[PDB]
Protein backbone atom coordinates (compact mmCIF):
# COMPACT_ATOMS: atom_id res chain seq x y z
CA UNK A 1 0.00 0.00 0.00
CA UNK A 2 1.12 3.36 -1.09
CA UNK A 3 0.06 7.01 -0.48
CA UNK A 4 -0.02 9.74 -2.86
CA UNK A 5 0.66 13.34 -2.45
CA UNK A 6 2.04 15.98 -5.04
CA UNK A 7 1.64 19.17 -6.56
CA UNK A 8 2.85 20.99 -9.42
CA UNK A 9 6.68 23.23 -8.59
CA UNK A 10 7.13 26.19 -10.70
CA UNK A 11 10.76 27.67 -11.72
CA UNK A 12 10.83 29.55 -8.40
CA UNK A 13 11.05 26.34 -6.51
CA UNK A 14 14.34 25.28 -6.13
CA UNK A 15 15.77 21.39 -6.14
CA UNK A 16 16.79 21.98 -2.51
CA UNK A 17 13.57 23.74 -1.63
CA UNK A 18 11.50 21.14 -3.65
CA UNK A 19 13.45 18.11 -1.18
CA UNK A 20 12.61 20.27 2.07
CA UNK A 21 8.92 20.97 0.56
CA UNK A 22 8.41 24.05 1.97
CA UNK A 23 6.46 26.55 0.01
CA UNK A 24 5.53 23.19 -2.70
CA UNK A 25 2.17 23.53 -0.96
CA UNK A 26 1.86 19.78 -2.01
CA UNK A 27 -2.26 17.85 -2.34
CA UNK A 28 -3.11 16.17 0.90
CA UNK A 29 -2.03 12.25 1.03
CA UNK A 30 -4.31 9.29 0.21
CA UNK A 31 -3.87 6.16 0.43
CA UNK A 32 -4.37 2.86 -1.72
CA UNK A 33 -3.53 -0.53 -2.02
CA UNK A 34 -1.75 -1.98 -4.97
CA UNK A 35 -2.70 -5.70 -6.11
CA UNK A 36 -0.82 -8.75 -5.84
CA UNK A 37 0.58 -10.58 -8.85
CA UNK A 38 -0.85 -14.03 -10.10
CA UNK A 39 0.34 -17.21 -8.87
CA UNK A 40 -0.48 -20.66 -9.23
CA UNK A 41 -1.66 -22.41 -6.44
CA UNK A 42 -0.95 -26.36 -7.71
CA UNK A 43 -0.24 -27.97 -11.20
CA UNK A 44 -2.63 -31.04 -12.30
CA UNK A 45 -4.29 -32.99 -15.30
CA UNK A 46 -6.73 -35.97 -15.11
CA UNK A 47 -8.65 -37.56 -17.81
CA UNK A 48 -11.51 -40.08 -18.51
CA UNK A 49 -10.83 -43.87 -18.87
CA UNK A 50 -12.56 -44.37 -22.48
CA UNK A 51 -13.54 -48.20 -23.59
CA UNK A 52 -12.95 -47.08 -27.34
CA UNK A 53 -10.57 -44.45 -28.06
CA UNK A 54 -7.88 -42.35 -26.17
CA UNK A 55 -8.83 -40.42 -23.37
CA UNK A 56 -8.47 -36.97 -24.62
CA UNK A 57 -5.85 -35.20 -22.24
CA UNK A 58 -6.64 -31.83 -20.10
CA UNK A 59 -4.99 -29.58 -17.67
CA UNK A 60 -6.56 -28.52 -14.69
CA UNK A 61 -4.37 -25.76 -12.86
CA UNK A 62 -5.93 -23.70 -9.50
CA UNK A 63 -4.63 -20.36 -9.13
CA UNK A 64 -4.54 -17.53 -6.28
CA UNK A 65 -4.61 -13.81 -8.76
CA UNK A 66 -6.72 -10.98 -9.00
CA UNK A 67 -5.29 -9.77 -12.29
CA UNK A 68 -8.22 -8.80 -14.59
CA UNK A 69 -7.43 -11.33 -17.56
CA UNK B 1 4.19 -57.51 -57.15
CA UNK B 2 6.33 -54.96 -56.25
CA UNK B 3 10.00 -55.67 -57.15
CA UNK B 4 10.91 -59.02 -56.16
CA UNK B 5 8.22 -59.27 -53.36
CA UNK B 6 4.42 -59.24 -52.85
CA UNK B 7 2.23 -57.09 -50.74
CA UNK B 8 -1.02 -58.08 -49.95
CA UNK B 9 -4.04 -55.93 -51.11
CA UNK B 10 -7.42 -58.14 -49.57
CA UNK B 11 -7.93 -61.40 -47.72
CA UNK B 12 -10.34 -63.49 -46.28
CA UNK B 13 -9.87 -65.67 -43.88
CA UNK B 14 -11.90 -69.19 -43.68
CA UNK B 15 -11.56 -69.92 -39.54
CA UNK B 16 -12.70 -66.18 -39.12
CA UNK B 17 -15.31 -64.08 -41.37
CA UNK B 18 -12.47 -61.55 -41.84
CA UNK B 19 -11.88 -59.37 -44.69
CA UNK B 20 -9.32 -57.16 -44.92
CA UNK B 21 -9.35 -54.47 -47.50
CA UNK B 22 -6.72 -52.27 -49.14
CA UNK B 23 -2.68 -52.38 -49.54
CA UNK B 24 -1.11 -52.76 -45.89
CA UNK B 25 0.36 -49.78 -44.44
CA UNK B 26 4.16 -49.52 -43.73
CA UNK B 27 3.11 -50.30 -40.22
CA UNK B 28 0.61 -53.20 -41.60
CA UNK B 29 -2.66 -50.74 -40.78
CA UNK B 30 -4.88 -52.35 -43.21
CA UNK B 31 -7.18 -49.21 -44.74
CA UNK B 32 -11.00 -51.88 -44.02
CA UNK B 33 -10.70 -54.89 -41.75
CA UNK B 34 -14.05 -56.91 -40.62
CA UNK B 35 -14.35 -58.79 -37.61
CA UNK B 36 -17.63 -61.12 -36.97
CA UNK B 37 -15.90 -62.48 -33.84
CA UNK B 38 -16.65 -59.03 -32.11
CA UNK B 39 -19.48 -58.42 -34.67
CA UNK B 40 -17.75 -55.30 -35.22
CA UNK B 41 -17.22 -53.50 -38.63
CA UNK B 42 -14.10 -51.49 -38.57
CA UNK B 43 -13.17 -48.88 -41.34
CA UNK B 44 -10.92 -46.03 -41.37
CA UNK B 45 -11.06 -42.88 -42.84
CA UNK B 46 -14.58 -41.72 -44.00
CA UNK B 47 -18.19 -43.59 -44.94
CA UNK B 48 -21.08 -42.00 -47.40
CA UNK B 49 -24.51 -43.78 -46.87
CA UNK B 50 -27.97 -42.25 -47.70
CA UNK B 51 -29.00 -43.08 -44.42
CA UNK B 52 -27.73 -44.37 -41.30
CA UNK B 53 -30.05 -46.34 -39.06
CA UNK B 54 -28.81 -47.11 -34.91
CA UNK B 55 -29.60 -47.11 -31.50
CA UNK B 56 -26.19 -45.25 -29.82
CA UNK B 57 -24.41 -42.68 -31.68
CA UNK B 58 -21.15 -42.76 -29.35
CA UNK B 59 -18.99 -40.37 -30.19
CA UNK B 60 -15.50 -41.18 -30.25
CA UNK B 61 -12.04 -39.08 -29.68
CA UNK B 62 -10.35 -42.37 -31.71
CA UNK B 63 -7.45 -40.01 -32.47
CA UNK B 64 -5.05 -38.07 -29.66
CA UNK B 65 -6.23 -34.79 -30.29
CA UNK B 66 -9.32 -35.39 -32.24
CA UNK B 67 -13.14 -33.45 -31.30
CA UNK B 68 -15.64 -35.20 -31.19
CA UNK B 69 -18.41 -33.73 -32.92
Amino acid sequence: TYEVQGAFYDSIIDSELLNAQIGINLSDKQTFKMKSAPRITGARCESEPVDVGVGAPIVYIDTTGEADY
Amino acid sequence: KDGSTWKQTFLIDAATGAINIGLLDAEGKAPISFDPVKKIVNVDGSVITKTINAANFVMTNLTGQDNPA
